[PDB]
């Protein structure tokens, strides 16, 4: 099924994860308009300057070396992605996602690099 | 024999698209109304990449880029208004009389009182018009004062035309056609693309175009409905004709402040000789141009069709006359020299008159009107008459006779007169097309 | 032989593909011009999203899942690429281009990623 | 050591290599401002651009197939990276940027596609 | 709070008399004077 933008906001995790590509389509598409426009274009160029960082710009999802640290969230696998939506989730990692965007540029990305640069050296 | 589709980024496809275009030009040393305090400076070379075998049509007629300019032209003429001076308190009654001593000849020496910079004082001063800019109730009145208000150019700033570039942001382009024999819609087989047009002069005019560009082989013949008789003719010549124009009366301004910080420059007292100003242009070229134009006219009318000139008869003064500017002053030329002409089957240089207005309404501006105002010394201008705009008398009956009139109905055909051959595309980079590719599979 | 910007907007599809850095390079680089850099910015932003979602972003060319149907045009690929240009080609696949676009980011891209995450998920 | 934005200015090339990160978040993060904020993403997007056409868009660092031709500069791996700062390199290869991005579209990602395009072809 | 970043080892050239931020907060200080004045009452009746 396809319910439209935003339409698994309300749903689980697991199932919103399916439709990723409908949020990503509409979220990029006088002086009050031109502001709002420059406005606009400047909020989805952080998101992908954030995913560049991260090595992942031409992705919707990608994994990391980062582990979960169990003080972020005491649930598991079934209890995220099969009871919780992604807003009461953003919620709950509220305290963290400037922790773990920086573990996240830093631990894999900051460090994949490196070890790219000794390993591509031969 | 199994088919993928592909994705291509950068692919040379464009449609057709009305954008915002902006303005280029080379930085020179002040203040002319054009270039304003800013206008971003040309690209020291300009990359004109010709475009084989690409077949584009072509309308001048609706063309955007024509009417961006008309707007353009007509904002910046109110922008370069603005701080200057308003001569609100001018609609004084005026005590005028005659020169005088005028032998075979109309402008009038005005006395009226003025608000000086105290609010309470006042002084009788007096004024020279010519008198196109009062009119009588000896009581006179300014021209303008029951239609509109008024404000006083700067007097910094020159009307002297530069060559303009129009530019296209970047996603979008401008095309060229460099077909000679183009007539003026069609489909151009020889096309080159450019970011931004050549220097275009906003050159202010009416009838006659002046100080253009010149149509290459043959003189070029460009309407939107040729046997329709309301729709203008635009003519652009292959040789240009030279003119002369010249303003011969020594113009003296003094400088009387009418308010705090205010200051209105009026036209003093004419020393010396009382002549007219006035235009000249060569019989002999005149005569060939005129030849070589009814030559390529007959093309639409079959063959030995008789093709008169006449002269201007319908419409306001302002608009029969070929009026422009020349050395800061507005000239309307009488055309009726050029235009009595019939065509069937020493130098001798032909002599224009022309009259002087200070108060002017260009573009059919009603609304804030200017007063030019008055140019010390004697005015000489030397121009090119690189195009014309002519007009029917109507249906004609068809192989029996064909009269032109001048016209210059609208502004926007003298834009037309140098857009005809540009035109704004988007590009479209993203094309799809199969092949015998499959992405790796998951 | 370089020609130029758009200088193979005449030549055949496939002598005009092996320039696409050349159309690439200019197509990114008061108020006038202001509101039309960020027109400029964009559209160009806007193409870049599109080879977000057929991830594709950091390729020229990139090869799809999808199949041709036939309805959309009949030539073949000698017909296409030797004989046709670009400009007439997007003419003819101008009812299509919204619907393969469709396509285009639902029938791999929307599964690509799910599959992505079942096959990961190990 | 994270010494922050622009730390390695001033150390040797191979150590400020490390924190490309650091440089690269604050990289992109009434008339007056607005004004400003196009031309810093306008910039930001010019970069970009270029990693584009070079294929290296969602990498920090990538490896090329242009040859060092020895007229640009007579230095070696250990005299570049171990005693000179990118400041001063950028200033000694400041005549061949222009030259060596030409190059870089053309020498490889130019041909990189079309042999792709050939390759892919069965 | 600001960061202020110290860059070690790092020498550049300053000019304090070819430097543009002088030219553009004098165009500033100039320009929001006059945007400041426009709504005020003017005295042009005051030249009695
Ligand atoms: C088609 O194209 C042709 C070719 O371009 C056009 O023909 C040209 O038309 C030009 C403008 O119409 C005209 O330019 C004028 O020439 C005058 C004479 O030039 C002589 O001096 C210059 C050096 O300055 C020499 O290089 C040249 O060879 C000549 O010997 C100039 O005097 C004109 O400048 C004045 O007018 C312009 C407005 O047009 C002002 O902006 C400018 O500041 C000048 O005005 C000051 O000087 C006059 C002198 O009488 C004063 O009356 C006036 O108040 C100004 O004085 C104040 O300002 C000064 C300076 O700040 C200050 O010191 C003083 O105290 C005052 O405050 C102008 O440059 C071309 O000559 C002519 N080309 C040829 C070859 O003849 C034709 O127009 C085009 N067609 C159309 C329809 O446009
Ligand atoms: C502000 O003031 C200015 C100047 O003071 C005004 O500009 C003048 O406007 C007047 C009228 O608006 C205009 O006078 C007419 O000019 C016409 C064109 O030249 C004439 O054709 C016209 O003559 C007819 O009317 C006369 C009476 O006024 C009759 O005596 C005469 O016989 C004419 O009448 C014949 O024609 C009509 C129409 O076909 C017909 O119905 C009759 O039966 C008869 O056959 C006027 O003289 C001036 O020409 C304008 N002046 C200039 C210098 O251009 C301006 O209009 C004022 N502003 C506003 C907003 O009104
Ligand atoms: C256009 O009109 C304006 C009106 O403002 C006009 O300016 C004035 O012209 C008159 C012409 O009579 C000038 O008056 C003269 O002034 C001189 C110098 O002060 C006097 O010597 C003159 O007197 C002689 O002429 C008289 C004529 O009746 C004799 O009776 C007498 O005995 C003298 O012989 C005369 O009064 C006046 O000065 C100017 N005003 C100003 C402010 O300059 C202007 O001249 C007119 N235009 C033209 C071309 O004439
Ligand atoms: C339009 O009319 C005006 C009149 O208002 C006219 O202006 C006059 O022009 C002449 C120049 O042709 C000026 O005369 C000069 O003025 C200067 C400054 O005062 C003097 O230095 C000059 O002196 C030289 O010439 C003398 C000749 O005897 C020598 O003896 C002397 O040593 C110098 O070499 C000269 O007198 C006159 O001042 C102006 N008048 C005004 C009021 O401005 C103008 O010429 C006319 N316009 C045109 C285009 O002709
Ligand atoms: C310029 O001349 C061309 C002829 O090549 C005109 O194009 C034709 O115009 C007629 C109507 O006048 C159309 O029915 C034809 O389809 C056109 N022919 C072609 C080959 O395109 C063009 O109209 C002329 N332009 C003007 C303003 O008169
Ligand atoms: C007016 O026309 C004359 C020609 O009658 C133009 O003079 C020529 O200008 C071109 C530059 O466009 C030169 O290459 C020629 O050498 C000039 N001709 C001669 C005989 O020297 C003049 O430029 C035109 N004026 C304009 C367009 O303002
Ligand atoms: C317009 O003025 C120009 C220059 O003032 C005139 O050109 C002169 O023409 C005659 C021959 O007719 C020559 O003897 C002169 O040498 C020319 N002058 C220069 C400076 O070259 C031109 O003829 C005038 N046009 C008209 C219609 O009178
Ligand atoms: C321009 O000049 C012509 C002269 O050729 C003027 O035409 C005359 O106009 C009157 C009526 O106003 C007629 O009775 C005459 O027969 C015309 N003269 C000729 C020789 O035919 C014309 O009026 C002038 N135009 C302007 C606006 O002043
Ligand atoms: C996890 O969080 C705790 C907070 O109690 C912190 O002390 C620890 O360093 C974190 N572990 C890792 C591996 O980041
Ligand atoms: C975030 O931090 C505040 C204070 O440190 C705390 O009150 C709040 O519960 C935290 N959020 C979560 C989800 O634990
Ligand atoms: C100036 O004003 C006075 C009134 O004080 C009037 O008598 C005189 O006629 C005015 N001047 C002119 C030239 O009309
Ligand atoms: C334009 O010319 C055609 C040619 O016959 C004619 O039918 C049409 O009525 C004309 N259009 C106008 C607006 O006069
Ligand atoms: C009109 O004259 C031209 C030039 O001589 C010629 O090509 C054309 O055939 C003539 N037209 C007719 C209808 O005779
Ligand atoms: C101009 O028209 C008038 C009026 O018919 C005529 O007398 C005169 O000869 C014409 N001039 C020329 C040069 O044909
Ligand atoms: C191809 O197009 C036809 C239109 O007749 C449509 O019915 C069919 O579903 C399409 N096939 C695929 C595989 O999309
Ligand atoms: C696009 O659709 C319209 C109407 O459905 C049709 O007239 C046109 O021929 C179609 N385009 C193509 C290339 O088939
Ligand atoms: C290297 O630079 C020299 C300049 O002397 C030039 O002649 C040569 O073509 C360049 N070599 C390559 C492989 O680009
Ligand atoms: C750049 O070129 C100029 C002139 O060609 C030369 O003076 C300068 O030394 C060059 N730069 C380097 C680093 O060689």
């Amino acid at each position: 099924v396809s319910l439209g933008f935003l339409g698994a906001a309300g749903s689980t995790m697991g199932a919103a994860s399916m439709t990723l590509t409908v949020q990503a389509r509409n979220l990029l598409s006088g002086i009050k308009q031109l502001q709002a426009r420059v406005l606009a274009v400047e909020h989805y160029l952080r998101d992908q300057q954030l995913l560049g960082i991260w090595g992942c710009s031409g992705k919707l999802i990608c994994c990391t070396n980062v582990p979960w640290n169990s003080s972020w969230s005491n649930r598991n696998l079934s209890e995220i992605w099969d009871n919780m939506t992604w807003l009461q989730w953003d919620k709950e990692i509220s305290n963290y996602t400037q922790i773990i965007y920086g573990l996240l540029e830093e631990s894999q990305n900051q460090q994949e690099k490196n070890e790219q640069d000794l390993l591509a050296l031969d | 024999e199994n088919l993928w589709v592909t994705v291509y980024y950068g692919v040379p496809v464009w449609k057709d698209a009305e954008t915002t275009l902006f303005c280029a030009s080379d930085a020179k040393a002040k203040h002319n109304v054009w270039a304003t305090h800013a206008c971003v400076p040309t690209d020291p070379n300009p990359q004109e990449i010709h475009l084989e075998n690409v077949t584009e049509e072509f309308n001048m007629w609706k063309n955007n880029m024509v009417e961006q300019m008309h707007e353009d032209i007509i904002s910046l003429w109110d922008q370069s208004l603005k701080p200057c001076v308003k001569l609100t308190p001018l609609c004084v009654t005026l005590q005028c009389t005659n020169y005088a001593p005028f032998l075979i000849n109309e402008l009038k020496n005005c006395s009226f009182n003025m608000t000086t910079e105290l609010r309470d004082k006042k002084q009788k001063v007096y004024s020279l018009f010519y008198r196109l800019d009062v009119v009588q109730i000896k009581e006179y009145r300014l021209i303008n004062c029951n239609t509109s208000a008024i404000t006083q150019a700067c007097p910094k700033v020159s009307f002297e035309p530069i060559p303009i570039h129009y530019c296209a942001p970047a996603g979008f382009a401008i095309l060229k056609c460099k077909d000679k024999k183009f007539n003026g819609t069609g489909p151009c087989p020889s096309v080159s693309t450019v970011q931004c047009t050549h220097g275009i002069k906003p050159v202010v005019s009416t009838q006659l175009l002046l100080n253009g560009s010149l149509a290459e082989e043959e003189v070029i013949i460009r309407s939107e409905n040729i046997t329709n008789n309301a729709k203008n003719i635009l003519v652009q010549l292959n040789t240009p004709v030279q003119i002369n124009c010249t303003r011969p009366n020594n113009n003296t301004v003094k400088s009387i402040r009418i308010g705090p910080g205010q200051a209105f420059y009026y036209t003093g007292d004419i020393i010396g000789d009382i002549r007219m100003a006035h235009c000249n242009v060569s019989k002999a070229t005149w005569n060939e141009t005129l030849g070589k134009v009814v030559k390529q006219l007959r093309k639409h009318f079959g063959n030995n069709t008789i093709i008169r000139f006449a002269q201007s008869s319908g419409g306001d003064l302002e608009v029969t006359t070929h009026s422009f500017n020349c050395g800061g002053e507005f000239f309307y030329c009488n055309t009726s020299g050029l235009f009595n002409s019939t065509w069937i089957s020493s130098n001798d240089s032909i002599t224009l008159p022309c009259r002087i207005k200070q108060i002017i309404n260009m573009w059919q501006r009603i609304g804030q009107a200017m007063y030019a105002p008055p140019i010390q010394g004697v005015i000489r201008c030397v121009s090119n008459i690189t195009g014309l705009i002519l007009t029917r008398d109507g249906g004609s009956t068809n192989s029996t006779t064909e009269t032109f009139r001048p016209g210059g109905g609208d502004m926007r055909d003298n834009w037309r007169s140098e857009l005809y051959k540009y035109k704004v595309v988007k590009i479209e980079p993203l094309g799809v097309a199969p092949t015998r590719c499959k992405r790796r599979v998951v």
